[PDB]
């Protein structure tokens, strides 16, 4: 039905502003909603931080005290977020979601887009394969694994086989240590099937636009 | 500004089985009109959160019939009539009655599953990685049950408690299990000094650790 999707920069420099964008398709932004953006930070808190709604009126949470801007551009239906002055402290996924005036249904809400506030430079990762012991390999099932190395910021995405390899899988939350994230996934498959049917784990990095497609070789000959 | 408190904060409920959760407000969330602004949401792992019920007691749009929310006033609740995994997750209450609107702090769902142990698997640094001048040994700790598990790195023998950093999964629904990542970071030149490396599991399951080895520089 609604559907949001919000968009903007990913690494923001302390002291500057946070400027986010929601698309919104299969609605009007000028009919029936209110357009909320909402924060999440660690440990499951929530943060209400402002609407504007289907005409125009807006309203925001006063912990931001006047760092706050909600607009909208009617012409290209999408709302907008701007907040100043940001710290660390407002490092949090951002989501847009809108909410019907008349009685708080029909919540929609987009993907979500994570805000990293830091002077920490953009890095791209190194992915390293990770190859089964031999002596790990003789069982009915074989794991393999990628690692994805120092990084900056969140996030990367990873697949399997281009996404085709999907059951199996689990890819873990990465690590910040010292500026630079390390994140690894593992794959699970019949053992019978490998290494005849290759995997390749399928890294990508937008912040540094870079993308790494590395194949998994088995240790020994190859 | 209104508070929402929920409890409990975590509830485990095996499938099939009923679940309650608590919301209470410190202030009536009624309005003018007759409407109360009270809806509860689910944010599944790795999502958004997403609508359940509204107006205190009326089904969201396309939410199934499993979902009921109940109550008045200052005092909310919903219940799952038969859990089941996919509703594994944290659930808010929110309220819109008062300005500035406010979620309560969440409650996590798990679900309960018969014990499981992990299945472990090490890995040694890739040549790739022994080029740049650090060498990351990984081991994977997956699908068990329950969640606590603690693990041991050893180098020749010996424990090293020094470099390792953990990972933990969310629940899965396809099988209601944990998983985790283990990995112990070393420069290349320390790597290469030393011979064999170990991660060993240890796990509700059996009072035996699960070892996982590997000597570096054979295959």
């Amino acid at each position: 039905r609604v559907q949001l999707q919000q968009s903007g920069p990913g690494l923001v420099k302390p002291s500057q502003s946070l400027s986010l964008t929601c698309t919104v398709t299969g609605y009007s932004i000028t009919s029936d909603f209110a357009w909320n953006w909402i924060r999440q930070f660690p440990g499951n808190k929530l943060e209400w931080m402002g609407y504007i709604n289907y005409s125009g009126f807006t309203s925001h949470n006063p912990s931001l005290k006047s760092r706050i801007s909600i607009t909208r551009d009617t012409s290209k239906n999408q709302f907008f977020l701007q907040l100043n002055s940001v710290t660390t402290e407002d490092t949090a996924t951002y989501y847009c979601a809108g909410l019907l005036w008349y009685d708080g249904g029909a919540g929609s809400w987009g993907q979500g887009t994570l805000v990293t506030v830091s002077a920490a430079k953009t890095t791209a990762p190194s992915v390293y394969p990770l190859a089964p012991v031999c002596g790990d390999t003789t069982g009915s099932s074989v794991t393999l694994g990628c690692l994805v190395k120092g990084y900056f910021p969140e996030p990367v995405t990873l697949t399997w086989n281009s996404g085709s390899l999907s059951s199996g899988v689990h890819t873990f939350p990465a690590v910040l240590q010292s500026d630079l994230y390390t994140l690894s996934s593992s794959v699970t498959v019949t053992s019978s099937t490998w290494p005849s049917q290759s995997i390749t784990c399928n890294v990508a990095h937008p912040a540094s636009s870079t993308k790494v497609d590395k194949k998994i070789e088995p240790r020994g000959p190859t | 500004d209104v508070v929402m408190t929920q409890s409990p904060k975590t509830i485990s409920v095996t499938i099939g089985q009923p679940a309650s959760i608590s919301c209470k407000s410190s202030q009536r969330l009624l309005n003018s009109n007759g409407k109360t602004f009270l809806n509860w949401l689910l944010q599944r792992p790795g999502q958004s959160p997403k609508r359940l019920i509204y107006l205190g007691t009326k089904l969201d749009s396309g939410v199934p019939d499993r979902f009921t929310g109940s109550g008045s006033g200052t005092d909310f609740t919903l219940k799952i009539s038969r859990v089941e995994a996919e509703d594994l997750g944290v659930y808010y209450c929110w309220q819109g009655t008062h300005f500035p609107y406010t979620f309560g702090g969440g409650t996590k769902l798990e679900i309960k599953r018969a014990d499981a142990a992990p299945t472990v698997s090490i890995f040694p640094p890739s040549s790739e990685q022994l080029t740049s001048g650090g060498a990351s040994v990984v081991c994977f700790l997956n699908n068990f049950y329950p969640k606590d598990i603690n693990v041991k790195w050893k180098i020749d023998g010996s424990e090293r408690q020094n470099g390792v950093l953990n990972s933990w999964t969310d629940q899965d629904s396809k099988d209601s299990t944990y998983s985790m990542s283990s990995t112990l970071t070393l420069t290349k030149d320390e790597y290469e000094r030393h011979n064999s490396y170990t991660c060993e599991a240890t796990h509700k399951t059996s009072t035996s650790p699960i070892v996982k080895s590997f000597n570096r520089n054979e295959c």
